[PDB]
RNA sequence: UUGAGAAGCUCAGACGAGUAGGCAGGCGUGGAGGUUUGUGACGAAGCCUUGGGCGUGAGCCUGGGUCGAACAGCCUCUAGU
RNA sequence: CUGCCGAAGUUUCCGGAUAGCAGAAACUCAGAUCAGUUUUAUGAGUAUGUAAAAUGAGAGUUUCUAGUGGGCCAUUUUUGGUAAGCAGAACUGGCGAUGCGGGAUGAACCGAACGUGAGGUUAAGGUGCCGGAAUGUACGCUC
RNA sequence: GUACGUGAAAUUGCUGAAAGGGAAGCAUUGGAAAUCAGUCUUACCUGGGUGAGAUCAGUAGUCUCUCGAGACUAUGCACUCUAACCUGGGUAGGUCAGCAUCAGUUUUCGGGGGCGGAAAAAGAAUAAGGGAAGGUGGCUGUUUAUAGCCCUUGUUGUAAUACGUCCACUGGGGACUGAGGACUGCGGCUUCGUGCCAAGGAUGCUGACAUAAUGGUUUUCAAUGGCCCGUCUAACACGGACCAAGGAGUCUAGCAUCUAUGCGAGUGUUUGGGUGAUGAAAACCCAUCCGCGAAGGUGGGAACGCCCUUGUGGCGUGCACCAUCGA
């Protein structure tokens, strides 16, 4: 596991290193970089169950949200782009770093087995679930998680949607309105990570 | 935790033998329901609990070896025979220990 | 199957030189 | 386990304690033009199964043994075994003599009569 | 089993029992020094600086 | 390791408003068979109580006073419950 | 007495039906069998319907059986309209069955849907007193 | 004490204690007064000595059962055992307070260092050049002089800080919780036997207390909330002076569903008859009628064999039920 770690550990840096180094060729130079794209989002919910319109009642249950304050790990293409605008006033969703992506599955990580809601405290019980998928510890599911993989529904429909409390210290002022004029809903891009350091 | 610790110069200990004191030296004297031949439901004494001679003893040969010590640093014999009385136009947070 | 989104790239400016708009 | 009560008023049927022909065991109201049905905030409350007592610490006294009725001598018997869990509780309608008898030996075996003290006064 | 949820990143036991890697982490490497040199092109911040 | 009333014991998760309505388990009252080597003139039933106890609840157990001949728990049957 | 499940309040024909919603058993299938959902493709004159990708979730069949064809509003088209309202058709929800924080008290407003408690953290709304919380910070307004 | 067994409620008078500024009533949290309970009374456990005997006797007898298992009566009380007395040493549960090392949740102060941007921008110091002013010294006008300012570059730079992050980096402070109950497991330290550990849920060190510290229960006070109940169809209206006892889906026949039981191509004694000495209208037995009823292949498919690709899959027999073609 630790052999599988290494190279996980070392990887998330020498693809961090990189993206240090392809800005500094290009903005030394007058070249531009669009960087490779958030292929992982974090979806979590913002509003209860009550007065949401039947349309946006169905997808929040294909998104595994049933409670307010639910994150999920969820894949990002094109068709969940334009699933998530439909739902965008009761949802917020960003890019998550390396430390939400720990700090969620250390601290509020909880499997799927048997229909019941089992935590990741030991390796047996993700070895179990997902041995058929080369997955053998919560550092395998970090890696397959947030570097995303083949497995990836595999184990996205592992892990329960992720219960969170209510952010220390509040959310912005008045919460309901799109998150691009104050207010938080809709996309929040890096800015999700400083919302998951307010309520693990 | 019941002691305020304070800045107050300090004092030479190493001349007082401290580890005479043990958790069993300021154990109480233990009850231990002495037989008391049952008449004495009517007959009462008391051993008036008396300080040993032995604390008595100590007590003297203690103070003996740091009462110069404090007789060195000026207003110190006077520093510990006062108390401390905090007074109304007095705030304990701000003021320095 | 899905058609992926797009990942990273150069792109020079040699030949397009960015013009500063307004409002 | 310390004993434990989940709660300590018991509850009062609504309005009995206006009118003196309604009682005051609980009776849950039937009509839903009533603000206790609907529970509006303020009013009394209501029995229901959240107030349930732990299931290992139930039945028991304050003190941590249960009750149990003895209304012969030898019923405090069967009670050799169960010192330390049961309280000999003698029924009321037991003689001041056979209930003299029943202290006497429960004494014996260690059990807490609950009640020895009725009608028996000791010289 | 599990009768309590540990926390892997406020227990410094657990966490060695799920993660094997806690013993060789190294997480501030020194990976510069003083010649750190500047990298800001003449005709990036010529259109840095524009207007 | 004894926790076999297998109608018991035990481990883990999710859930908890509720109308018409549907389902289930129980509480109490009068009589009947069986049972408690059942309680009772040293005080049965009842009644009252600024006493104590149990149950989520319907209810039950009890101390004190009053009182004076009968009465209850358990398993079934029954209803003018 | 307590616990569990829990609707419709509109049709479709002819007060009776069928269907629907809620239910009970039997018996199917762990599959692409589905999905008040989104993609991509075909067409069709940004919208339209059709098929096989994403995402979630176990689906299905009949049998026998209660309640229910009231409405109050809020949503946008909308034609007829005029001193001025308005009148009517369709869609969507709430409420009917729902307590709780604000909105000074109010069902139609803003948040939020409920076992018994402890500890934390928030929504709405607020922080001069009644009233728990800044007579806070900043910049401009007003007699 | 014939206003007579027990003597409830409404309701009335007196006494005691309270409360009452043009509303009480109740719910929640507590103060004051009154009062109640809690086993805490004592018990526990550990040696020697003295005496007692019995389940003891290198012991004799009886009876009931089944060699010995109990009940005994002797006699000793040796060896064993328990046990009264005298002599000594150590030793709660009950409640309430602390404080410590912990575990969980959480909150509030920090400390250190990496990594990023214009490899932050500044800035400072120091060399060039340029420019001027809100023009300084000088003389309203001018160009660093007896103030200086701005711009460009070099250099101190291989700069600091800030901002955004990251540490499986670290010091503390407060708060609530302690569920579970031998060992099973994952782990880490070890020190090579192990064992230990913050590692599958709290233990330890003390202190107050029984003419008692907490805990209740009543009356009332304080704070906050609290539109009168049922029938109706927002309010209403309609019912409500109060208390007690009575008082409303019950019996029977028929039909259907579901379940239970008995028998099963059968099933049903009770119209009757026989019988029943101990409620003989019960139970028990039963003749002759009578009522209700009265074996085709092909695909799946429950299950079960043999398999050998372990399984997978193959291979055979295929119930109910459903399709398919036979009649």
């Amino acid at each position: 596991i630790a052999k599988r770690a290494e190279a996980y550990e070392a990887e998330y840096r020498a693809a961090e290193r990189e993206q240090i180094e392809l800005a500094r060729k290009a903005r030394a130079e007058g070249n531009y970089f669009v960087p490779h794209e958030p292929k992982l989002i974090f979806v979590v919910r913002i509003r209860g169950i009550n007065n949401i319109p039947p349309k946006a009642r169905k997808i929040m249950q294909l998104l595994r949200l049933l409670q307010i304050n639910n994150g999920i790990f969820v894949k990002f293409n094109k068709a969940i782009k334009e699933m998530l605008q439909v739902v965008e006033p009761y949802v917020t969703y960003g890019i998550p770093n390396h430390k939400t992506v720990r700090e969620l599955i250390y601290k509020r990580g909880f499997g799927k087995v048997n229909k019941q809601r089992i935590p990741l405290s030991d390796n047996a019980i993700i070895e179990a679930a997902l041995g058929k998928y080369s997955i053998l510890s919560v550092e395998d599911l970090i890696h397959e998680i947030y570097t995303v993989g083949p497995n990836f529904k595999q184990a996205a429909n592992f892990l329960w949607p992720f219960k969170l409390s209510s952010p220390l210290g509040g959310w912005r002022e008045r919460k309901f309105k799109h998150f691009i004029e104050g207010g938080d809903a809709g996309k929040r891009d890096e800015h999700i990570n400083g919302l998951v350091q307010k309520m693990l | 935790r019941y002691v305020i610790a304070t800045s107050a110069p300090k004092i030479d200990v190493s001349g007082v033998s401290v580890e005479k004191f043990t958790k069993a030296y300021f154990a109480k004297q233990k009850r231990s329901g002495p037989v008391k031949k049952d008449e004495a439901f009517f007959a009462e004494n008391a051993p008036k609990n008396a300080l040993p001679a032995e604390r008595i003893a100590d007590q003297k040969a203690v103070d003996a070896k740091l009462l110069p010590a404090i007789k060195a640093i000026p207003n110190m014999k006077e520093y510990l025979a006062a108390s401390f009385a905090l007074s109304n136009g007095d705030r304990p947070h701000l003021m320095k220990f | 199957q899905p058609a992926p989104p797009a990942k990273a790239h150069f792109v020079s400016t040699e030949n397009n030189e960015p013009v500063t708009l307004h409002p | 386990v310390n004993i434990i009560k989940k709660r300590t008023k018991p509850f009062k049927r609504h309005q009995s304690d206006r009118f003196k022909r309604v009682g005051e065991s609980w009776r849950k109201p039937r009509g839903i033009d009533s603000c206790v049905r609907r529970r509006f905030r303020g009013t009394i409350s209501m029995p229901k199964i959240g107030y349930g007592n732990n299931k290992k610490t139930r039945y028991c006294m304050p003190n941590g043994l249960k009750a149990f009725l003895v209304r012969n001598v030898s019923d405090v018997e069967l009670l050799l075994m169960h010192n330390k869990t049961y309280a000999a509780e003698i029924a009321g309608n037991v003689s001041a003599r056979k209930r003299v008898e029943i202290v006497e030996k429960a004494r014996a075996l260690g059990v807490k009569v609950t009640n020895a003290g009725a009608k028996v006064r000791s010289q | 089993a599990h009768v309590q949820k540990k926390n892997p990143l406020k227990n410094k036991a657990v966490l060695s029992r799920l993660n094997p890697y806690a013993k060789a982490y190294k997480a501030n490497v020194k990976i510069n020094s003083e010649k750190t040199p500047k990298a800001a092109g003449e005709k990036f911040l010529s259109v840095l600086h524009e207007n």
